[PDB]
């Protein structure tokens, strides 16, 4: 009888819900701001 | 004996070819033959880009150590990539996938979203990253293969890797990153997630 | 079948090992394991330690092509100083593997002042002797019979110390040549070495 | 050096394994270990189990040379009875590997009564199909495209049962051919197998 | 990679040659190719004498079992040799040396004096017997190599093997029975006895 | 420190004393007699 912890956690997280494109593009903005502070 | 004259000769020649390679490799530093000098010169031109990727991986490992909680900041990871001129190399994803994570990969893979969007410029970068994950789990840490379904959920939900590249990793045999037997094992460990995705895409 | 279980298991093990080597070589450029990085880094370090020595050797081989067209001793020394290899004991290894050809018995006595000026320590002499062991033992096995004559020139012209000629003829190296080659070279040298041992005993 | 420790260790392991195989083969005739005796005894036992089948096969190949000069079905049966191979299910394996050539699509339907008389059990049919898998998969890979046509003849002439044709096309053997060859042969058969599966479903 | 195109091709060809041998060996009993049929026929003619030696060794092992105290009588050992027509084969000494003894070899090697005098007709038989001892200690029972000095005392004192053949075993490299490394190890384990013999012969 | 039992026993047995040729030929006679009883 094999452990089920790894598969069960994945099975429970399964969801078509995805990160919003705008949310992805927004996190990009803070990072680009940190990059600009470094001259890049 | 059972081999026969021809196969015995073939086996003996193979052994001698292999023994000669071992001598040439073991005595390289005292080898001043025209062959060795020319070879050392060629290795520098042919492996220039590889040396730059190696230096990035070495720095990542040296800065973080065994624990990936000491990893340099995403800004620092990007700055070093630019300094070594590896940003324009799709294999940077292969380096990152093999050097940024440890046993806490499920949590770690989702802690660099903006960095991955900026670094993984084309689907080719995403493919190289997936190849690196294939090597990390299939060759270097076979004990973590059970985490692949969870790893894939983090990649899909955070939009780190495209559905198309996740599907190629899970359904296609690429001999570029891992041996065919290793590929088969990784795709099997991924099948639980891939089946869900194929059905979700079929449902549209 | 005809092989039997043991021979069959061994042939299967050999095939698997060979397949594994093929995959390691095929996947080298995407292998970012600590071991692959360490390996490529270690070769880069060795390659870098040899940059000036390699440049010196290539210049010798290109300028010579027949070693009669070898650059002059004066030019050999000036180039060594320009490439900063004079302070490197391995210059002897380069010279022994690049200056000589089938006429070595004579050529090895045509550079006396050069060798006296450059072989400044026993370590330089050991490196020269290692280079000869490679030149004869690995690259020109047909010239191994010339070793007693070569040693006579080296001893008569005071190019290599008797202590270092004795080490070459009596001690097994692993550094310059494989054990089989060391045994063959030391056997071809025995005629001269025996003489040197008696002279040392007499004196 | 350029290889790195891992690749160097593997190349050394491969060389040692290959050297070990060379010595086992070189010393076979003086090897009186229990394992060497058991191995030679086991091959003798297999060779002896195959004596009559081998004699039957050699006679077929010698008499035929072009399979048009193949001995007659009557002569094939009489020779089988003389060598006592009629009661051996492996006669199918011999026939499939010795009676056919590039004209197999036609030849496989020119011996109907012979095959009906000799393939008395499903085991004989399985052995015949294994022989075909070897003939096409190993000895004549250029003829693999003919498999759907070959199967059509076997099914239409009632030479092989549908149950056995399905096993050949759907089941992986290790007995007659390597897994790679089984996969290739089953893929080349898929066009006919698919049809047979539908017919069975319809009926 | 580090191998280069030529060596990679050589290694791949060797692997495929070896894989083909494994397939041919594994499927021998279903192989009705002209090659296999002809090969099976040749193995019978070429290995006729070897089959007779094998049958003698098999009978010795089957009759005695693990313990060599159940060994058939010397008269029985000779009768079987005659029955199998192996008396005229110098390799009978190689068979006897590898099948007659166990961990109690020091005592056992001296319990068949008359038999050995009758069976070991020429020095060639004695050489084959010594080769068999080399295989028994150097390859099959490396744990018993420490007994070689004692084994040699029994052989010399009982006049089972000539001084000349004992000296060849101890001082000569024969690639016929064992690999060079095994030969070196056996001769070293024999050196204590051989040194004594060389000195005793020098003293005359 | 390696065991010495095997070498010591051999060292103690070392002796130029050898089986007499006549003794060797005599043991041969009993064996040949047993062989004659078997028809050989």
């Amino acid at each position: 009888k094999e452990p089920t912890d790894d598969i069960a956690e994945a099975l429970g997280e399964l969801s078509l819900k995805k990160k919003k494109k705008k949310t992805k593009d927004s996190s990009v903005d803070a990072f680009e701001k940190e990059l600009a502070k470094a001259g890049l | 004996g059972p081999l026969g004259s021809e196969l015995s000769r073939q086996i003996k020649a193979a052994a001698s070819t292999l023994e000669d390679i071992e001598v040439k490799d073991d005595e390289w530093a005292v080898d001043m033959s025209e062959e060795a000098i020319r070879a050392r010169a060629k290795e520098l031109e042919v492996n220039s880009e590889l040396t730059q990727l190696d230096e990035y991986g070495e720095w990542i490992l040296e800065q973080a150590g065994e624990d990936k909680e000491n990893l340099p900041s995403d800004v620092e990871l990007y700055k070093k990539a630019a300094e070594l001129d590896v940003l324009n190399d799709p294999k940077i994803g292969c380096v990152l996938a093999q050097c940024l994570f440890d046993e806490d990969i499920v949590n770690e893979i989702a802690e660099h979203n903006a960095f991955f969007t900026k670094i993984l410029v084309t689907p080719e970068y995403e493919k190289n990253f997936m190849g690196g994950i294939e090597r990390f789990l299939g060759l270097e840490h076979k004990d973590l293969i059970p985490l692949l379904p969870k790893i894939l959920v983090q990649l899909y939900n955070n939009d780190i890797i495209s559905e198309e590249e996740i599907m190629r990793f899970g359904t296609k045999s690429s001999k570029k990153f891992v041996p065919k037997e290793v590929s088969k094992k990784v795709r099997r460990a991924a099948k639980p997630f891939i089946t869900w995705l194929e059905t979700a895409e079929s449902d549209d």
